[PDB]
């Protein structure tokens, strides 16, 4: 009776979890500071 | 460049002895800021416009005593 409910909400929330194992085989985190080209984007310009 | 080539891994960290000397070629300078050599070359770039500038034929014995008072 509760297992229907817990794939209904698994409906946008099972791809949560498989966001997450995609998130896991990807070491893309943060894009590395979004990174913009051979400028340096630490010494100004939104610096930090 | 030559003294970048052979320091670059421990061999991040640098476990040689070269890990301050390349921290001045590009050390992505998170909050450490005191210098890095891509800035101190423009400062030499603009001492190389004002002693162009007094031999500028303006009469350099004239324009040197000119800068002189605003030192």
């Amino acid at each position: 009776l509760l297992r229907h409910l817990g794939t209904q909400n698994s409906d946008a929330m099972l791809y949560q979890k498989m966001l997450a194992r995609v998130a896991h085989q990807f070491a893309d985190m943060r894009l590395t500071d979004m990174t913009g080209d051979t400028d340096v984007s630490r010494l100004f310009f939104t610096d930090e | 460049n030559t003294l970048a080539v052979q320091g670059r891994t421990g061999q991040g960290p640098l476990a040689t002895t070269f890990g301050p000397v390349l921290a001045l070629m590009d050390n992505q300078n998170n909050s450490a800021d005191m210098l890095n050599l891509q800035t101190y070359l423009t400062r030499v770039t603009q001492v190389r416009l004002r002693l162009q500038q007094i031999a500028g034929s303006s009469d350099p014995q004239a324009m040197m005593q000119m800068l002189a008072q605003t030192v």
